[PDB]
C-alpha cells in the first residue's frame, strides 16, 4: 500500500459514495414525521 | 354529527405569524399523505375505493358524496345557534310555526320584526 | 342532480378523496348553460343542482357567476373523507356582506393601524406586533 | 393560516367582504362608525392572502390588513 | 341578401376632441390626477372594444384605421421611390450591377457624420442600402430615375386617396354592422378581385414590359438604348423580334393552342445564369396560373345568385365521433369577434413572412439579388423577425378573444369547449415534449463541449464521430434533385439549387449551390424544434388558461391584462394571459435569434464565397460550420467572436454607424434589465424622496409622479430588451455582410 | 358516436375515459403487468420488474459508454448497469422508508414497509441477474444462418 | 468596472504598451474591442476542433458561467404565477399516469416563492458573473504571459 494510490481510492468515495449517502440521510431526515 | 370534527385536526397553531384554526379548522383531520396505486385486489389506504379491474385509476373513483338529506341536516345543525338567536330576539313551538310556515332558510333570512309580522297570521 | 356535463381533466384529484372536497348546491328555474370554473360549459338542470369541486374558491367563483343568473339560494359545504359534512356558506343563512345581528366581531384592534407596537419592544416574546 | 385584522378606522362600507374570493370576512354590528357595522374575519383558515380586500378598502391607511403567515393547503390554493 | 348599408354623416369633423386628450375613455376623460393617466392614454388609444360596447362602431373605427395604415404604407413606398429617384446611384448600378454598391440614402455633412457617405461607386457617395430596391426596380423594367419619380408621385397620390377614404368612411359614409358581416362576399372579392385580378394584371405587366426589358438588359443592351415601355405595347414587331410568338398575337390564346406561348411562358426552374435570379418567364407563367386559381377560388361562396357555399353550413357539417359538435359555433365567433379574426390572420401572416424568408433565399426572385449577400441576409432576417412578431400577436389576440368575446352559451360541446375541457392533458404533454427536446437537443451541444474540453474528440456527436445524420432531410433533398426529369417532367431544372446540382456563379460570386445537411444541421434543426415548442407552450398556456385555472378560478373577471392576484396562494405574479404573451415574446426572440444565426453561419460557411473560373470554391468562412457549430464554444469563438470583427473594427470608416449602433443596442438591452428585474414599490418609494425635494422648494406638479404600473414595467422592460438585442444583431449582421459582399 | 366520456360516469373528476385510458388493449396490458397483476407476491413483482429492466439497461452502456471500442466494452457495460441498478435500489429503499415509516407493517399489501422491502429485494436480484443474462447473450450474437 | 479597469491597465503595462490603454480607454468601443475581444483569444481556444491545452478548463468554466448567468435571468424575469399553473398540470399528469402513480410525493410540489425566486435568480446571476470573470482573468493573463 502507498499514499500515491489514495486519489483513485478516495476520489470515488468523496465524490460518489459520500454525496449519495448524505443526500439519502437528508432525505430521510426531512421525510421523518416525528424528529423530536 | 359532531360540529367540531373539522377543528379536531393535528394542526398545532404557532405562537406567531399564524391565524390558527378559525371557524371550521385550519385543515382536514385526515392525513393526505397516503400510498400510491396498488395491484388488482388490493387497497392503497384504509377507505380507498377498489378500482376493480383498473386499480391504476382507483383514485378517480369517488367515495365522498353529499346526499341531499345530509345537506339539509347539516344545514340545520350548523345554523342551530343562529336560529336560537333569532327566536331569542323575535320572542320552541313558535320556532316550529315559523320554520314550517315559511321555511328554515327564509326564517334565517328574515328579521325579528318581520317574523313578528308573519306570526300575526295565526 | 348533477348538471349536464361531459367531463374534463380539470376536476378534482386524489385530495378530494383523502383530504377534503367541496360541494355546491343551488336551485335553477330553467335549463341554462354556465361556465365551469374548471374549464368548459355545463347545462344547469331545472330544479336542484349539485356540483363537486376541489377548492372552496372554485365554489365561490361559481356562486359569483350564479348571482349573474339571479340565483341566490346556493349553499356550499365541505366534505371530509369519513363522510362528515361542514356547512360553509352562507354560514348563518345570510350573506356576509349584509350585516346580521348575532354575529360577533372577530380580529378587531381598537385603534388605527399606526398604533401597533415597535418590533424591538417585543423581541423574544414569540408574538408579532399585529398580535400585541 | 394567514392573519387578517380589522382596525377601528373601518367605515363599514362592506367592500372588503364583497372582494373576498374565499369568504373570510363578514359584516357585524358596531357602534363605532356611522354605518353601524364593522368588518370581521372569523374564517381566516380559508384566507388565501390575495389582498383583494385591502385593494377594496377606501380608508387611509387601510382598515383591513392581511399579514401572511403559516401556509396550509387552503392558504396555498391547492387543488391537489 | 348581400347589400350595402351605410349611415351618412355619422361623425362630425372637428378639432374639439383633439383638445380633450382621453376623450375616448370614460375614466380617462376626467383628466389626469397622476402621471399614470398619461401612460394609460397611450395604452388604451386603439383598444376600441373597451371604448364602446357597440360592435358596429368598433367595425367602423377599424375600417377607417385600416385606411390610415394604407396611407402610411403608400407614403413609405413613395418615399423609397423618391430616394431612388434623387439620392441613389441606380442609373450607374444599372450599367454595372456587379461592381457598384447599391445606395439610396445620403447624409448631410454635419459634425463629421459625412464619413457615412461610403465610396459606393458610380460617382456617388452614400449609405449602402440592403432592402433590395435596385433589384426589384430592374426586375420591373425600371431603367430611368424619371420612372421612379412618377412611381413616387403616384404613391403620394394613393397615400392622399387612402387618407381621404378613411375620413370619408368614418365621418361621411360609415357602413352598418350588417355590411361588415359579409364573410362570403368578402372572401369572393378578396380572392377573385384582390388576389386574382392583382395576379392577372401583374402578369400583364411582366409579359408586356418587364420581360422584354430584362431580356435586352441581360443581352448587354445599354439602359439608354432600350425602347420606352409603351413602345412594346404599340409595336407588336418589337416584341416579335424578342419573343416570336407575339407575331401570332392573341389568336392562340382564344384558339386554345397555348403551347405557342412557350417562348415567354416557361417552366425552366433553376436560375438565370446571367442574373442569378429566377427566369422572368417562369415568374410570369406563375402569376398567370395563380391568377386563374384565385379567380376560381373566388366563386366558391354564395352571395346573391343561389349558387355557392355557405361557410356556416360547411363548418357545421364537419364533426366526428371524437369531437362532439365539431366546428359548430365557429362561424358565429369569426363573424362577431375582431380578436378571433386577428388571431387567425396574424398567425397566418407571420407564418407567411417566415415562408417568404426561406423561399426568397433559396429561389432568389430578383436579378443580382443572390450575390448581394448583404441584401439576402437582411431580407431573410427582417422577414423572420416580422413573422415571429406576427405569430406571437396572433397568440395574444386569441387570448384576448378567450377573455372578452368567448361565451360559454355559444360554445357547448364544440371543438373550443372540448379543448378547454382537456387543457391539463394538452399542457402537460407539451411540457414533457419541451423538456425532452430541450434536454436532448441542447445536451448534444453540452456533451460535445465537455468531450472536446476533456480531449475526447472521438466521443463527440459529429460527422467524424458518433453521427446524427438527418436522413429524412437528405432523402427529401435527393427526391427534389431527381424531380426535374421524372416527377416534374416538364421542368428543365430543379426548383432550387440548394437541393443539389451545379454551382450558380455570378461575377465570380456564388449565387446558390447545394446545401448539404450533416450532424451539425441535425442538431440545429432540433434546437429550432425545441425553441418553437417552448414558445407554443407559453402561448397556448396563455390562451387555454386565460379564463380560469386551478390557481385563480375567476381569471376572466380579472381581465386579459392584470399584473397578478396578490402574493397569496404562494404568489400569483404574471398569471394573466398578457404575461404569457410577455414571456412568449422572450422565447420568440430566442428562437428567431437562433434561426438567423444558423442562416448566417451556414450560408457563409457552405454556400457564399468566390469561385475561380477553373472551379475552385472558396467559402466566406472556409467550411468551418460542420466541426465548429457542434459546440457552444465554436459558436462563441468561430461565429460571434470572429464575425464581430467587422462591427468592432468599423470606427473611422463608412461602417462606423454600425459600431455605434452595436454599442447603443448593447446599452439599451442592458437598460431593459432594470425594468425586468425590479419592481415598482422600490421606485415609488424613491420618487417619494424626490417629490420631497421638489416640495422643499415650493413646487411640485399637480399631476403627481408615479412609478410605472407593474404591467407597464414589464412592457417597457421587454420593449427595450427586444430593441437592444435585435438592434445588436442588426448592426452586427449589416457590418459583416457589407464587408463580405 | 362519442368515444370520450367522463371517467367512472363522474363528470367532475379530473379524468376522461378515452381509447387511450380505457381501451381493451390498455386495460388488458395494465392489468397483466407485474406491478398490477393479481396474485403475485411482492417479491415476485419486484423480480419480474427487475428482470425486465436490467436486460435493456446494459445496451446503452455497452454500445455507447466510454470503453465501447475496447475489447472489454461489454464487461464495462455490465459494470455500469450494475452501478445504475445500485443507484435505483437506493432510491427504492429510501422511498420505502419515507413512504411507509419504520413501524411493523400490519398487512401483506405491496404498499407496506415489509412488502416494499420484499419488492425492492426482488427488483435488485431481477435487475442484476437480467444484466448478467444480457451480458451472456451479447457475448455471442447469432447470425441465424443455416 | 473596478476590476476591468485594474486588469486592462495591468495587461497593457505587462504587454509593454501602456499607450493602448491610454488611448483606447477613453471610449466604450476601446474597452469592448481592445480589452474583452482582444484578450478573449487564448481563453476561447483552450479547446477547439484541433485539440486542447491546459486552459480548456477555463474555457469550459467561461461557458459555464455564461450559462449560469443566463439561467438566473429566467428566475429574475419570469415570476411565480406562470410556474405554479404549469406545475398544476405536472401534478395532474403524474396522478393520471399508470405505473408512475404507484409512487407519490409526500411534499406537494409548488412553484418557488416570490422572494425565493428573487434569491435564486440573484445567486445564479452572481455565480455566473464570478465564474465567467475568474475564468477570463486567469485564462487571458496566463495564456498571454
Ligand atoms: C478543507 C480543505 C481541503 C480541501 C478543499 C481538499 C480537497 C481535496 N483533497 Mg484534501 N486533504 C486535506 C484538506 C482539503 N482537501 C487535509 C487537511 C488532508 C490531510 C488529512 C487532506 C488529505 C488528502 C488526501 C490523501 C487526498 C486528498 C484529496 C483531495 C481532492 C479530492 C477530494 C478527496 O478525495 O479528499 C479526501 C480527503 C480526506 C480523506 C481528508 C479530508 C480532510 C479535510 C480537512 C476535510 C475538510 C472538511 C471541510 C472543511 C468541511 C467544510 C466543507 C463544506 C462546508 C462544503 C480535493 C482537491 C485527494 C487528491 O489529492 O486527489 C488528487 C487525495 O487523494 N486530500
Ligand atoms: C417614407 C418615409 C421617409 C423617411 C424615413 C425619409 C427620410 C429622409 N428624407 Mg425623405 N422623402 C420622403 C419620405 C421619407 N424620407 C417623401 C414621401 C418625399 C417626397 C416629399 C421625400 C423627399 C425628400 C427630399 C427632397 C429630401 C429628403 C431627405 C430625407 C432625409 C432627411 C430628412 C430630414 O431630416 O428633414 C428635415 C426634418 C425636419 C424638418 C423634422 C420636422 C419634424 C416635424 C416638425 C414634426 C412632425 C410631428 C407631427 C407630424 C407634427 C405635430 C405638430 C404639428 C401639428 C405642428 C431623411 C433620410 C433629404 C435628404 O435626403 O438629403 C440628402 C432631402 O433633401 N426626402
Ligand atoms: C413591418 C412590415 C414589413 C416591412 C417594413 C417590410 C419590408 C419589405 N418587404 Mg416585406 N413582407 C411583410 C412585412 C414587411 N415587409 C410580411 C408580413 C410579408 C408576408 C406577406 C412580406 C412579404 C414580402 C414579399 C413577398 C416581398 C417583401 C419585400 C419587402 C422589401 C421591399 C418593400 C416593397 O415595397 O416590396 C413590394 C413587394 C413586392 C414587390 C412583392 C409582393 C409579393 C407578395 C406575395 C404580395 C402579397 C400581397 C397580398 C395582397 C397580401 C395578402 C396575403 C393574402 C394571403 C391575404 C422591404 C424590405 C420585397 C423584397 O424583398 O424586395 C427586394 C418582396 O418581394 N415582403
Ligand atoms: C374586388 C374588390 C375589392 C378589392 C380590390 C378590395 C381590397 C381590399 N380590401 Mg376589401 N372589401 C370588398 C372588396 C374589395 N376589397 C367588399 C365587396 C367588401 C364588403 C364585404 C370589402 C370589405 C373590406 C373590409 C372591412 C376591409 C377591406 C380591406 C381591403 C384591403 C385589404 C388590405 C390589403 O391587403 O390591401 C392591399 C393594398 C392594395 C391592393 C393597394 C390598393 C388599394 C386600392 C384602394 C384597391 C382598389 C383599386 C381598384 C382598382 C378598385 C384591400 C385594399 C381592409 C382594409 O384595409 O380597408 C381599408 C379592411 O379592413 N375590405
Ligand atoms: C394587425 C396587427 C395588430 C393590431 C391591429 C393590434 C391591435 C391591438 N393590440 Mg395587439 N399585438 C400585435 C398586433 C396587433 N395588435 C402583435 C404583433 C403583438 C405581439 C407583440 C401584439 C400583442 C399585444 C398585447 C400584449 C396587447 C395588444 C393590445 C392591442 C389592442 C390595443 C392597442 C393599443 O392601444 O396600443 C397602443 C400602441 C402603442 C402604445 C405603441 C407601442 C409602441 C411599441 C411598444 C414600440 C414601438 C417600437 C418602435 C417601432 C421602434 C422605435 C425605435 C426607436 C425608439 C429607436 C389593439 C386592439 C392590447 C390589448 O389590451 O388588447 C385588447 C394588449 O395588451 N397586442
Ligand atoms: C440559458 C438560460 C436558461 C435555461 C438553461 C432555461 C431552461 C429552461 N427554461 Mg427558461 N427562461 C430563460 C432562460 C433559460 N431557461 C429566461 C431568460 C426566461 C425569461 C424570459 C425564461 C422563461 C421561461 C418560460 C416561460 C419557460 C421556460 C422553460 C425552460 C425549460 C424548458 C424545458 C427544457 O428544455 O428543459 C430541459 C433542460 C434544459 C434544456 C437545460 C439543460 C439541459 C442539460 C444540458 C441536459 C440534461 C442534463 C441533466 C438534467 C443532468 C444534470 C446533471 C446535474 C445533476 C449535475 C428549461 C428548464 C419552460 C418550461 O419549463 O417548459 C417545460 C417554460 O415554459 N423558461
Ligand atoms: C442530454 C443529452 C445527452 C445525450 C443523449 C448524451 C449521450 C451520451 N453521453 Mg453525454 N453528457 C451530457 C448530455 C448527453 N449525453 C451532459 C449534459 C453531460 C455533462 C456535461 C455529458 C457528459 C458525459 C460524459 C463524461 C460521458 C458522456 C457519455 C455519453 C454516451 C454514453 C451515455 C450512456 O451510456 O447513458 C446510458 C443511458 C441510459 C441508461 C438510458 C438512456 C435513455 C433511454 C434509452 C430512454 C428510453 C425511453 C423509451 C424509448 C421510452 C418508451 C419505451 C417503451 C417502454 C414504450 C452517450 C452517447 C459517455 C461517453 O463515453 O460518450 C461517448 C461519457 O463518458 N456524457
Ligand atoms: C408532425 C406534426 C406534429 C405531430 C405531433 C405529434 C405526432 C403524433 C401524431 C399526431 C397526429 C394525429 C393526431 C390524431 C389524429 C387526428 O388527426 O385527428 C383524428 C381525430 C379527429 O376526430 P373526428 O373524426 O371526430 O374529427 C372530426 C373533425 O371534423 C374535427 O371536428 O382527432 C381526435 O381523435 C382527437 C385529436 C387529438 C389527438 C391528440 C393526439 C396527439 C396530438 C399531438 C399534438 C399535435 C401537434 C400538432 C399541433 C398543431
Ligand atoms: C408600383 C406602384 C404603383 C403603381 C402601380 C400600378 C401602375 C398599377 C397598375 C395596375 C394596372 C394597370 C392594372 C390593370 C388591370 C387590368 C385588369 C386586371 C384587367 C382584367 C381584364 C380581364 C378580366 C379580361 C377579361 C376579358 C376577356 C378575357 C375577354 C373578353 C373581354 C374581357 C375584357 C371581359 C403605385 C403608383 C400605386 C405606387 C406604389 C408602387
Ligand atoms: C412488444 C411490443 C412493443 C414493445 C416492445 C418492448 C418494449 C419489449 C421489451 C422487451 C424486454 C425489455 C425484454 C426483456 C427481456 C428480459 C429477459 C430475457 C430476462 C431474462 C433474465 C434472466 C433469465 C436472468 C436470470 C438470472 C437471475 C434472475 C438471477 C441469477 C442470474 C440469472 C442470470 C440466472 C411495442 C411497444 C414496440 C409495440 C409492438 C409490440
Ligand atoms: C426604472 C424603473 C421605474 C422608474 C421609471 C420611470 C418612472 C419612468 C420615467 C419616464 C419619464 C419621466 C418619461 C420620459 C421623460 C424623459 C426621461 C425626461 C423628460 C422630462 C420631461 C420633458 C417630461 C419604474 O417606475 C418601474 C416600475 C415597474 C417596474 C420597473 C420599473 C423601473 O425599472
Ligand atoms: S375594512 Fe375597509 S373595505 Fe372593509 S368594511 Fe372596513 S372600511 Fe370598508
Ligand atoms: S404585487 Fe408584484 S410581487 Fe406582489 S403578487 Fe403582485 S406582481 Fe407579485
Amino acid at each position: 500500500m502507498a499514499a500515491s494510490f489514495l486519489p483513485s481510492i478516495l476520489v470515488p468515495l468523496v465524490g460518489l459514495i459520500f454525496p449519495a449517502f448524505s443526500m439519502a440521510l437528508f432525505f430521510l431526515y426531512v421525510q421523518t414525521d416525528d424528529i423530536a | 354529527v359532531d360540529l367540531d370534527y373539522g377543528m379536531k385536526n393535528s394542526y398545532v397553531p404557532a405562537t406567531g405569524g399564524d391565524g390558527g384554526q378559525g371557524q371550521f379548522g385550519a385543515q382536514s383531520p385526515n392525513d393526505w399523505r397516503v400510498a400510491g396505486t396498488s395491484p388488482v385486489g388490493e387497497t392503497s389506504y384504509a377507505g380507498a375505493a377498489d378500482g376493480g379491474e383498473e386499480p391504476w385509476f382507483a383514485e378517480a373513483i369517488s367515495t365522498v358524496s353529499l346526499d341531499l338529506q345530509k345537506a339539509d341536516e347539516t344545514l340545520k345543525a350548523f345554523t342551530k345557534d343562529a336560529a336560537a338567536f333569532k327566536i331569542e330576539e323575535f320572542a320552541d313551538a313558535a320556532m316550529e310555526e315559523l320554520v314550517g310556515k315559511l321555511g328554515y332558510s327564509k326564517f334565517l333570512e328574515m328579521s325579528t320584526k318581520q317574523l313578528m309580522k308573519t306570526w300575526g297570521t295565526l | 342532480p348533477f348538471p349536464t356535463f361531459g367531463g374534463s381533466t380539470g376536476g378534482w384529484l386524489r385530495a378530494a378523496e383523502v383530504e377534503e372536497k367541496y360541494a355546491i348546491t343551488w336551485t335553477s328555474t330553467k335549463e341554462q348553460i354556465f361556465e365551469m370554473p374548471t374549464g368548459g360549459a355545463a347545462i344547469m338542470r331545472n330544479g336542484e343542482n349539485l356540483l363537486y369541486l376541489a377548492r372552496k374558491e372554485q365554489c365561490l367563483a361559481l356562486s359569483t357567476q350564479l348571482r349573474t343568473f339571479k340565483i341566490n339560494d346556493y349553499k356550499i359545504y365541505r366534505i371530509f373523507p369519513s363522510g362528515e359534512v361542514q356547512y360553509l356558506h352562507p354560514k348563518d343563512g345570510v350573506f356576509p356582506e349584509k350585516v346580521n345581528p348575532g354575529r360577533t366581531s372577530v380580529n378587531s384592534r381598537g385603534f388605527s393601524i399606526g398604533k401597533n407596537p415597535n418590533p424591538a419592544s417585543i423581541k423574544f416574546s414569540g408574538i408579532t406586533t399585529y398580535e400585541s | 393560516s394567514h392573519t387578517v385584522k380589522i382596525y377601528d378606522t373601518c367605515i363599514g362600507c362592506t367592500q372588503c367582504v364583497r372582494a373576498c374570493p374565499t369568504d373570510v370576512l363578514e359584516m357585524v354590528p358596531w357602534d363605532g362608525c356611522k354605518s353601524g357595522q364593522i368588518a370581521s374575519s372569523p374564517r381566516v383558515e380559508d384566507c388565501v392572502g390575495c389582498k383583494r380586500c385591502e385593494t377594496a378598502c377606501p380608508t387611509d391607511f387601510l382598515s383591513v390588513r392581511v399579514y401572511l403567515g403559516a401556509e396550509t393547503t387552503r392558504s396555498l390554493g391547492l387543488a391537489y | 341578401n348581400v347589400q350595402v348599408f351605410v349611415e351618412k354623416d355619422a361623425v362630425e369633423t372637428s378639432f374639439a376632441k383633439w383638445a380633450q386628450p382621453g376623450h375616448f375613455s370614460r375614466t380617462l376623460a376626467k383628466g389626469p390626477k397622476t402621471t399614470t393617466w398619461i401612460w394609460n392614454l397611450h395604452a388604451d388609444a386603439h383598444d376600441f372594444d373597451s371604448q364602446t360596447s357597440s360592435l358596429e362602431e368598433v367595425s367602423r373605427k377599424i375600417f377607417s384605421a385600416h385606411f390610415g395604415q394604407l396611407a402610411i404604407i403608400f407614403l413609405w413606398i413613395s418615399g423609397m421611390h423618391f430616394h431612388g429617384a434623387y439620392f441613389s446611384n441606380y442609373s450607374a448600378w444599372l450599367t454595372d450591377p456587379i461592381s457598384i454598391k447599391q445606395s439610396s440614402q445620403v447624409v448631410w455633412p454635419i459634425v463629421g457624420q459625412e464619413i457615412l457617405n461610403a465610396d459606393v461607386g458610380g460617382n456617388f457617395q452614400g449609405i449602402q442600402t440592403t432592402s433590395g430596391w435596385f433589384q426589384m426596380w430592374r426586375a420591373e423594367g425600371i431603367t430611368s430615375e424619371v420612372e421612379l419619380y412618377w412611381t413616387a408621385i403616384g404613391g403620394l397620390a394613393m397615400s392622399a386617396i387612402m387618407l381621404f377614404a378613411g375620413w370619408f368612411h368614418y365621418h361621411k359614409a360609415a357602413p352598418k354592422l350588417e355590411w361588415f358581416q359579409n364573410a362570403e362576399s368578402m372572401m369572393n372579392h378578396h380572392l377573385a378581385g384582390l388576389l386574382g385580378l392583382g395576379c392577372l394584371s401583374w402578369s400583364g405587366h411582366q409579359i408586356h414590359i418587364a420581360l422584354p426589358i430584362n431580356k435586352l438588359l441581360d443581352a448587354g443592351v445599354s439602359p439608354q438604348e432600350i425602347p420606352l415601355p409603351h413602345e412594346f405595347l404599340i409595336n407588336r414587331d418589337l416584341m416579335a423580334q424578342l419573343y416570336p410568338s407575339f407575331s401570332k398575337g392573341l389568336a392562340p390564346f382564344f384558339g386554345g393552342n397555348w403551347g405557342e406561348y412557350s417562348d415567354f411562358l416557361t417552366f425552366k426552374g433553376g436560375l438565370n445564369p446571367v442574373t442569378g435570379g429566377l427566369w422572368l418567364s417562369d415568374i410570369a407563367h406563375h402569376h398567370l396560373a395563380l391568377s386563374v386559381l384565385f379567380i376560381i377560388a373566388g366563386h366558391m361562396y354564395r352571395t346573391n345568385w343561389g349558387i355557392g357555399h355557405n361557410m356556416k353550413e360547411i363548418l357545421e357539417a364537419h364533426k366526428g365521433p371524437f369531437t362532439g359538435e365539431g366546428h359548430k359555433g365557429l362561424y358565429e365567433i369569426l363573424t362577431t369577434s375582431w380578436h378571433a379574426q386577428l388571431a387567425i390572420n396574424l398567425a397566418m401572416m407571420g407564418s407567411l413572412s417566415i415562408i417568404v424568408a426561406h423561399h426568397m433565399y433559396a429561389m432568389p426572385p430578383y436579378p443580382y439579388l443572390a450575390t448581394d449577400y448583404a441584401t439576402q441576409l437582411s431580407l431573410f432576417t427582417h422577414h423572420m423577425w416580422i413573422g415571429g412578431f406576427c405569430v406571437v400577436g396572433g397568440a395574444a389576440h386569441g387570448a384576448i378573444f378567450m377573455v372578452r368575446d368567448y361565451t360559454p352559451a355559444n360554445n357547448y360541446n364544440n371543438l373550443l369547449d372540448r379543448v378547454l375541457r382537456h387543457r391539463d392533458a394538452i399542457i402537460s404533454h407539451l411540457n414533457w415534449v419541451c423538456i425532452f427536446l430541450g434536454c436532448h437537443a441542447f445536451g448534444f451541444y453540452i456533451h460535445n463541449d465537455t468531450m472536446r474540453a476533456l480531449g475526447r474528440p472521438q466521443d463527440m456527436f459529429s460527422d467524424k464521430a458518433i453521427q446524427l445524420q438527418p436522413i429524412f432531410a437528405q432523402w427529401i433533398q435527393n427526391i427534389h434533385l431527381l424531380a426535374p426529369g421524372t416527377t416534374a417532367p416538364n421542368a428543365l431544372a430543379t426548383t432550387s439549387y440548394a437541393f443539389g446540382g451545379d454551382v450558380i456563379e455570378v461575377g465570380g460570386k456564388i449565387a446558390m449551390m447545394p446545401i448539404k445537411l450533416g450532424t451539425a444541421d441535425f442538431m440545429v434543426h432540433h434546437i429550432h424544434a425545441f425553441t418553437i415548442h417552448v414558445t407554443v407552450l407559453i402561448l397556448l398556456k396563455g390562451v387555454l388558461y386565460a379564463r380560469s385555472s386551478k390557481l385563480i378560478p375567476d381569471k376572466a373577471n380579472l381581465g386579459f391584462r392584470f399584473p397578478c392576484d396578490g402574493p397569496g396562494r404562494g404568489g400569483t405574479c404574471q398569471s394573466s394571459s398578457w404575461d404569457h404573451v410577455f414571456l412568449g415574446l422572450f422565447w420568440m426572440y430566442n428562437s428567431i435569434s437562433v434561426v438567423i444565426f444558423h442562416f448566417s453561419w451556414k450560408m457563409q460557411s457552405d454556400v457564399w464565397g468566390t469561385i475561380t473560373p477553373d472551379g475552385a470554391i472558396s467559402h466566406i468562412t472556409g467550411g468551418n460550420f460542420a466541426q465548429s457549430s457542434i459546440t457552444i464554444n465554436g459558436w462563441l469563438r468561430d461565429f460571434l467572436w470572429s464575425q464581430a470583427s467587422q462591427v468592432i473594427q468599423s470606427y473611422g470608416s463608412a461602417s462606423s454607424a454600425y459600431g455605434l449602433i452595436f454599442l447603443g443596442a448593447h446599452f439599451i438591452w442592458a437598460f431593459s434589465l432594470m425594468f425586468l428585474f425590479s419592481g415598482r414599490g422600490y421606485w415609488q418609494e424613491l420618487i417619494e424622496s424626490i417629490v420631497w425635494a421638489h416640495n422643499k422648494l415650493n413646487f411640485a406638479p399637480t399631476i403627481q409622479p408615479r412609478a410605472l404600473s407593474i404591467t407597464q414595467g414589464r412592457a417597457v422592460g421587454l420593449a427595450h430588451y427586444l430593441l437592444g438585442g435585435i438592434g445588436t444583431t442588426w448592426a452586427f449582421f449589416l457590418a459583416r455582410a457589407i464587408s463580405i459582399t | 358516436a362519442n368515444f370520450i366520456k367522463p371517467y367512472n360516469d363522474d363528470p367532475f373528476v379530473g379524468h376522461l375515459a378515452t381509447p387511450i385510458t380505457s381501451s381493451s388493449l390498455t386495460r388488458a396490458l395494465l392489468k397483466n403487468l407485474p406491478a398490477y397483476r393479481f396474485g403475485l407476491t411482492p417479491l415476485l413483482r419486484g423480480l419480474e420488474i427487475g428482470l425486465a429492466h436490467g436486460y435493456f439497461l446494459i445496451g446503452p452502456f455497452a454500445q455507447l459508454g466510454p470503453l465501447r471500442n475496447s475489447d472489454i466494452g461489454l464487461l464495462a457495460g455490465f459494470l455500469s448497469t450494475i452501478g445504475l441498478i445500485l443507484i435505483l435500489t437506493l432510491g427504492l429503499t429510501i422511498y420505502g422508508a419515507a413512504a411507509f415509516g419504520q413501524e411493523k407493517s400490519n398487512g401483506s399489501e405491496l404498499q407496506t414497509k415489509k412488502s416494499w422491502d420484499q419488492f425492492k429485494g426482488g427488483f435488485f436480484v431481477g435487475a442484476c441477474g437480467s444484466a448478467g443474462f444480457a451480458f451472456i447473450c451479447l457475448s455471442s450474437i447469432p447470425t441465424f444462418a443455416l | 468596472w473596478v476590476t476591468f479597469y485594474w486588469h486592462w491597465k495591468h495587461m497593457t503595462i505587462w504587454g509593454g504598451n501602456p499607450g493602448q490603454f491610454d488611448e483606447s480607454s477613453n471610449y466604450i468601443m476601446g474597452w469592448l474591442r481592445d480589452y474583452l475581444w482582444l484578450n478573449s483569444s487564448p481563453l476561447i481556444n483552450g479547446y477547439n476542433p484541433f485539440g486542447m491545452n491546459n486552459l480548456s478548463v477555463w474555457s469550459w468554466m467561461f461557458l459555464f458561467g455564461h450559462l449560469i448567468w443566463a439561467t438566473g435571468f429566467m428566475f429574475l424575469i419570469s415570476w411565480r404565477g406562470y410556474w405554479q399553473e404549469l406545475i398544476e398540470t405536472l401534478v395532474w399528469a403524474h396522478e393520471r399516469t399508470p405505473l408512475a402513480n404507484l409512487i407519490r410525493w409526500r411534499d406537494k410540489p409548488v412553484a418557488l416563492s416570490i422572494v425565493q425566486a428573487r434569491l435564486v435568480g440573484l445567486v445564479h446571476f452572481s455565480v455566473g458573473y464570478i465564474l465567467t470573470y475568474a475564468a477570463f482573468v486567469i485564462a487571458s493573463t496566463s495564456g498571454k504571459f
